């Protein structure tokens, strides 16, 4: 991405394609390491009635 | 096998003292009270929230309606006070005051009215009751006195007095009040005796009766408590 114009001009002119649209190498766009702490829903069967297991 | 192996006959203290008064009388004089299969005198124990709580011998059909305003007076407040009756002790399921209107004090006329009659013992409970209080310490009744001899009841009437500890102050969420229904049915029918089912049938007529109070104790809890 620091690549100078005329170095990223010849090269898109060499490849054919407009290539910094599309970078093959990860930025500040991908996500952050550290996550928020999640909370991961329940199943069907987390229910207090009408949960026998043999129906 | 009864009482040291032998044969034995085990009876109350009133079907025990009335026979020598059914055979000097006669089998058809005792039989032309109350209804048919539902034969006889009956002594009635009303008390709780009435004028005047008292032991009477009553007819066997009798309204529940004339005997409390008759022998008790009626309900403290008058019948409009009434808020629910237990009509026949602890064991059986409460009845509220839209069914205590035209029911019959007899055994089959209150399994018309999905409850039993029991001891025929009148509980009265008028407007001025927690019944939601009143039915967990009933509940603490049945596991203080529960012998803990097989399952369902020793671990579930402590569990339903725990839930219903927690129903008085309304600190559960309203799912728990069917998943106790469930608890009073892996109760009633699977124990020994039927202290199990005497445990599991009030709190079933009081969901079946009064859910809605149940549901809005509950939510101011959960509302007054956030
Ligand atoms: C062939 C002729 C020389 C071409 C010079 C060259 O490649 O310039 C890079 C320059 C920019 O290249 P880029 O591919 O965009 O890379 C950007 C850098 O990453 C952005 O620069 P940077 O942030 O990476 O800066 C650090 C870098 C900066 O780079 C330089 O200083 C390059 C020096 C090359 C001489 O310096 C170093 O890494 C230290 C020097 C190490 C390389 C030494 C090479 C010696 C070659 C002769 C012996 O290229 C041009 O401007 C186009 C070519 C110019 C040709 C001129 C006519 C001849
Ligand atoms: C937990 C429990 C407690 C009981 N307590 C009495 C009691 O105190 N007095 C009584 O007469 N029957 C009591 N019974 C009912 C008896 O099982 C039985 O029906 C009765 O003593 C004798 O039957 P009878 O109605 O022909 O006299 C109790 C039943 C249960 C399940
Ligand atoms: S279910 Fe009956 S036999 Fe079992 S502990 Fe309770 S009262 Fe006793």
């Amino acid at each position: 991405a620091s690549a100078t114009r005329l170095i990223q001009g010849l090269r898109n002119w060499a490849s054919g394609r407009d290539l910094q649209a599309k970078l093959q190498l990860r930025y500040q766009e991908i996500s952050k390491r550290t996550q928020p702490p999640p909370k991961l829903p329940v199943g069907p069967s987390h229910r207090l009635s009408n949960n026998y297991y043999c129906a | 096998v009864g009482v040291f192996g032998c044969p034995t006959t085990v009876a109350n203290v009133e079907t025990v003292a009335v026979s020598p008064t059914i055979c000097r009388r006669g089998g058809a004089w005792f039989a032309s009270f109350g209804r048919e299969r539902n034969s006889g005198t009956k002594l009635f124990n009303i008390s709780g929230h009435v004028n005047n709580p008292c032991t009477v011998e009553e007819e066997m059909s009798v309204p529940l309606k004339e005997l409390i305003e008759k022998h008790a007076g009626g309900v403290t407040g008058g019948w409009d006070n009434l808020l629910a009756v237990i009509p026949g002790g602890s064991s059986t399921p409460l009845i509220p005051k839209s069914v205590c209107e035209t029911v019959l004090m007899d055994f089959d006329a209150l399994i018309q009215a999905q409850t039993g009659l029991g001891t025929a013992a009148v509980i009265v409970m008028d407007r001025s009751t927690d019944i939601v209080k009143a039915i967990a310490r009933l509940i603490e009744f049945y596991k203080h006195e529960s012998c803990g001899q097989c399952t369902p009841c020793r671990e579930g009437v402590d569990w339903m007095n725990k839930v219903m500890a927690r129903f008085v102050r309304g600190d559960a969420r309203p799912a728990e009040i069917d998943s106790l229904w469930e608890i009073s049915k892996q109760i009633e029918g699977h124990t020994i005796c039927a202290l199990g089912d005497g445990a599991a049938w009030p709190v079933q007529g009081l969901i079946r009766h009064f859910r809605p109070e149940l549901e809005e104790r509950m939510q101011r809890f959960a509302q007054q408590h956030q």
